[PDB]
């Protein structure tokens, strides 16, 4: 059986926002935005449950040279932790390498 | 033919309507109904082509307005062939080092 | 477009990047996901979205 | 390549026509040509991210 599929992003403004009900409201309705919409359409093409969590560090990150570690949403998703990043993540060079991308949405 | 967001409609609704025919069936014929008609005709077209006709003798048309949307070319490689993965990175790397760029001011 | 709205950007772009859904190596969401990240373009979805917010 | 198309689908045959024809039948290793990429195309071909935008 399918299992629920967990789901990294960052807050940044208005990709993600706080909902102004989070007082009171549980689950996936805290939040909305741009991503949280084009979550929900990615979920209703490829027909899978998905929770929302806020990356624990706020940042993208990279390798570090000195430790080799992977900080940031790469790390969460480099260390098997995360398994999807819908997020306004740049591609460069040394990300490739790690980790595969799609076709581009959007162009800035 | 599938447009949204109520502007385009009024101008396919018009091109829908107009009489005479408004379109041509190549490309050349639509370049010489803007270059004869005083500048009373307007054409769309693929920027890429537009900006380098702007630099052709006569040198009698210029480009206006920014863009409807966002499309981008492509290396093609055979399913499954172990050549297309250094490729993806060749790209990749190109573009951050400025050849890419250089290469275009070149020709155009 | 924020409040006091007393900015104006100007002329064109230096250079060109893209952002993009990513998954982890060898994964199997890898193949549909860019599947559905091409059909959404196509059908204008995206735009709307983007003026949705814009 | 005879072509003078970038390659389409023959709706009546569904054979392949023109420059992505060629690839499908392995003619040669790879093409290297202003082909735009629409969802039509990934489902038999690959293609890199883009080295342009227009």
């Amino acid at each position: 059986e399918q299992k629920t599929v967990v789901v990294t992003t960052i807050l940044e403004s208005p990709y993600v926002m706080m909902k102004k009900n989070h007082e009171m409201l549980e689950g996936n309705e805290r939040y909305e935005g741009y991503c949280v919409d084009l979550a929900a359409e990615i979920a209703k093409h490829c027909g899978f449950k998905y929770k929302l969590t806020i990356v624990g560090d706020g940042k993208y990150g990279a390798r570090d040279a000195d430790t080799k570690i992977w900080n940031g949403m790469v790390g969460e998703l480099v260390y098997g932790k995360a398994d999807i990043a819908i997020a306004p993540l740049t591609i460069t060079l040394v990300r490739e390498e790690v980790i595969d991308f799609s076709k581009p949405f959007m162009s800035l | 033919r599938r447009s949204k967001i109520a502007v385009f409609d009024k101008m396919w609704t018009y091109m829908r309507s107009a009489e005479p025919s408004v379109f041509v069936r190549t490309t050349a014929e639509g370049v010489a109904r803007v270059r004869k008609s005083k500048g009373k005709y307007a054409y769309l077209l693929e920027s890429t082509m537009n900006e380098y006709i702007e630099q052709r003798k006569p040198c009698d048309t210029m480009k206006v307005g920014g863009n409807l949307d966002s499309k981008g070319y492509g290396i093609a490689t055979p399913k499954g062939s172990s050549l297309g993965t250094p490729v993806n990175l060749a790209v990749l790397k190109l573009s951050e080092q400025g050849v890419l760029d250089k290469l275009k001011n070149k020709w155009w």
